């Protein structure tokens, strides 16, 4: 049943953010980062742990075509109104078992890049970003 | 084409079917005056309502499976006054795995039962049957003997109750049994000592019993009961004989598909079938119906006794000669397969 | 006695994870950390240590050919009930003297990867835990 | 080729017959229809010659 | 020519026995009261019945 | 795969004509001419198809 | 079946590139190389893959009897616009069973010779190139 | 018992790929690479190793005369779908003691010529490969 | 319109540096080559690759009879004063259909080659360079 062929390949992934869909994706990562707190039990040599909660973290890396991020949230930002989004991630490799699409709602990014550019180097833009909610659609 | 469609409508929450098996056919043969031919049902409600009542139960009853529902239903109506030859002349020609019929008396039993042992020592094709009352020393006859069987409140004798059986067992995933599966639907069923549910058991019977909680199958046994070295106690369970059942199907669907009267009978071609025939087993193999390390070769003694059959003579040959030589169109092939059981039987000692 | 056969290859590894048989494992890890407060006794120069508990931490990584994890823990944790797994780990290399076998029990997941997907390369999670009980099946 | 079990889809009603007979009518020297699980399907590829001869053979 | 046959059949494990050498001919000269003559005998599953038994082993 | 000059049939029509076989070399008699006539024979070899299949299984 | 008149001579050879015929063709050459990545299976001896991708990589030579790279492309490459190709290659073999052409699209040269002369040899041009894409017309 | 005649000359191969006789043969080659990795052993001088595995490496060179490696991989290829195939080798040369017949299963190729021709030369075409199974028909 | 009496024969090329006419030239070449980096772009199997720039390379062989190279750049290296020059190449090939002539520009030469004899052998100067412009006189 489990043959190499059946590995997920990132080259089969695709983005939409706000709705509009992103062709200069070069990854997505996403993320639930558990709080857990030490609790020591009497008569009991191993330590336990409870879980308390989570903090979501991700981010997005594009090929630098146009001013995606810019036209995005850099005016809203300086007069202090925060936008947030949604993001749908598809990953659908043909030699898989299926397509696994998720939406990552209420996110809010970390930074702008104004400008990074190098003599002899091809552009390319890192957006880190926080998240709180997730729904899935279409899973294996 | 019409205006624009946007309908949203409000309802309350509907009731959950149980999901589909992708194996297990059934066949079963009913009798009713109208609506006669063969009908394919696959979901509970499409039944054709010139049936009687009671043949709508009893197709309710096949319906309900174990863990699936059965992937399909064939059903074949007589009016009667007339042999049940007539319908299983016309079932020779239909693919299915298990077949059933409520209504039947000694002789039609005799029929199915024949008929049966006729199609697979025969003809070559794998089939069984659910039968109430016989005493078949096969294989392919599942002896069910319970009686009065009571459903909410109603009254089923041990013949018609074989729909429910039948739909059962096909309901049940390869990898599991039927031993101690629990019939919810069941309330009573007449009263049973244990010395007496071990006599039947040990005499081939595939019966109700009540234990710890609902009521439920004993154990999974076939009508075989005479027991021979070629045929030992693995051919007297369910399960291993639905494995290999499935195992002779597609194998004889491969050879009868690409190579009888297609190509040469040369000894590059009998190396390709080997070839083919051995894939097939290792798929078998990457899901766990049998064990790893089985094997697909050519069967040298089977060719050098008809090569000596015919008047060659087998002197200063060598092995390599005789691997290859000509054998009319004929082919002479071995393999060696594993299976296993399920748990069923459990000892722990406790000391204290 | 040694010889350079006898030293057991990961290859030979198989994993279990709430009963459920797990093909596309690439490595496991489970391990006890102690924890030591140092004591000064007086009149000795070496200074020693109490034993006071310990504390359980592994990991799994599997090659992403379905979504294990996301069934596994995905809907409880949002909801605030935490499931906790039981685990069971067998080293059996033919050339070794024996197979060794054991349950690690307890255990609670770290976190969860929802995406984490990069164009030309293949995909792969990686799933930090910590657990409190083990069993000893199997032993050399 | 052959026409050696080749199935007849279209077909689906045949006159059921006994195997010994099949047999019989085969070395007999005819070509007959047979049924299977699945299709219908011609049962062996065969002439209506029967009498051999030392310069006719069974090819 | 008979109709095709095409069997798949399933049966219990079993053994084999050595392989056979092209090297060995013994002449034995037994006296008996019953089936006189020149007896050639190619394996022990296949020895004629009318032999005693003491003269079978 | 072979063919040849009939050497016998040759032979057989040449008595039918009324010459001599005593005295005459082998290649006189296979070089004669026979009117509008020519002998031949040839050999070939052809094989049959796959239809019949045992395979013994072992669990 | 197969006879020694069958194999294709290259001298039988033509091509087009950027919809003109090049009569001074000396070879002709094309091939797409598959990205593969190890995977190890856990119970498994031989090690497996997982397909990623292609590079089309390719080369062209051709007798020296003009300035045909020098007008394709010298002038844009100065200026900073890379122009792309389409080339067709057919192969015609009156002796073979058919005729082999070939569409290679997208294609981006690697280099350009200005100069590459020496006293007492013929001139010739080696001009490497990649790809992306290609349509079969007429297989064999 | 060993004499010059006995020795196996390649012209007596034969080859099926997919099932299909390859009458253009002229080469085949199909061998298994162990991993194995350094052991040293404390009081021991020379250095050990432990066997870890293998990969499958091969070969195919063929006389061009037709669009077979084309046609079973090209458009495949293409959509992302990698196809697997199973090779028989036979070699049986009539004075050599017997014949060696052996199928090479689980088959992916590692490239696709499109086009490879030069004047004055004959056509040939070299298709290496990996594979993980094999199974042995005819050993002498 | 293809013949063989079109090929341009290096004997009748032609070369000047430093605006001076170089009587003892054995060879000349000058190439650009690109500076390209790949490029994976999602939903495509084939890789693609962007241009960013070139590097000129270039070389001269002479015939020894006289130092020529020693004047133009001995004293001024040692200084730390590195000089640039122009070069001029043409080839004119009487059978051919015109002239190619092209000025390479901005040469910096690679080495300086003080002495290099055997005895029976012929004294030649191999001199590498680097460039960064060019112009087209006289293309064909």
């Amino acid at each position: 049943n489990m043959e190499a062929r059946n590995v997920m390949s990132g080259t089969w992934g695709e983005l939409w953010l706000d709705g509009n869909k992103v062709a200069e994706v070069k990854k997505f990562q996403a993320k639930m980062e558990f709080t857990k707190e030490d609790i020591i039990i009497a008569g009991q040599m191993g330590t336990d742990t409870k879980y308390m909660g989570y903090k979501g973290k991700g981010s997005i890396t594009l090929y630098h075509v146009s001013s995606r991020m810019h036209k995005l949230i850099g005016e809203k930002i300086k007069r202090g109104s925060e936008p947030r989004f949604v993001a749908i991630s598809k990953l659908n490799d043909p030699d898989s078992y299926g397509a696994e699409r998720i939406a990552v709602k209420n996110i809010a990014f970390d930074d702008l890049t104004l400008a990074d550019w190098e003599v002899g180097v091809k552009g390319e833009i890192e957006a880190p970003f926080t998240f709180t909610e997730y729904d899935f659609l279409d899973i294996i | 084409i019409g205006l624009p469609s946007i309908n949203i409508s409000f309802k309350e929450l509907a009731t959950t079917v149980k999901e589909r098996s992708a194996r297990g056919i059934i066949a079963m043969v009913l009798k009713d005056a109208k609506a006669l031919g063969l009908n394919e049902i696959h979901e509970k409600e499409d039944i054709p309502v010139d049936l009687s009542a009671e043949n709508k139960e009893y197709i309710n009853l096949a319906l309900m499976g174990n863990v699936n529902t059965p992937n399909k239903l064939l059903v074949y109506v007589i009016e009667g006054e007339a042999d049940i030859q007539t319908a299983l002349d016309f079932l020779e020609t239909k693919e299915f795995n298990y077949l059933c019929m409520p209504k039947a008396v000694e002789a039609d039993k005799t029929a199915i039962k024949n008929w049966i042992i006729k199609l697979r020592d025969i003809d070559k094709v794998k089939v069984k049957a659910v039968l109430g009352k016989v005493v078949g020393n096969h294989e392919g006859i599942i002896n069910f003997t319970t009686e009065d069987v009571l459903v909410g409140e109603k009254k089923y004798s041990v013949d018609e109750f074989t729909s429910r059986v039948a739909g059962l067992i096909a309901g049940t995933p390869l990898s599991q049994s039927v031993t101690y599966t629990k019939l919810s639907d069941v309330v009573d069923i007449p009263k049973m000592t244990k010395v007496d549910a071990e006599s039947r058991v040990n005499k081939g019977e595939l019966i109700l019993i009540k234990e710890a909680g609902a009521i439920r199958i004993a154990r999974g046994v076939n009508s075989l009961t005479e027991l021979t070295a070629e045929k030992g106690e693995m051919f007297q369970k369910i399960k291993i004989v639905d494995t290999l059942d499935i195992i002779h199907s597609d194998i004889r669907k491969v050879i009868i598909d690409d190579y009888i009267g297609k190509v040469t009978n040369s000894y590059d071609n009998k190396c390709l079938l080997i070839v083919a025939i051995k894939s097939y087993l290792e798929e078998l193999e990457k899901s766990a119906l049998i064990e790893s390390d089985s094997t697909v070769e050519i069967d040298f003694e089977a060719q050098k006794s008809y090569l000596k059959s015919k008047g060659v003579d087998l002197s200063y040959m060598t092995l390599q000669e005789i691997k290859e030589a000509n054998t009319g169109s004929k082919v002479f092939l071995k393999a060696k397969i594993k299976v296993l059981d399920a748990m069923e039987d459990i000892d722990l000692s406790i000391e204290i």
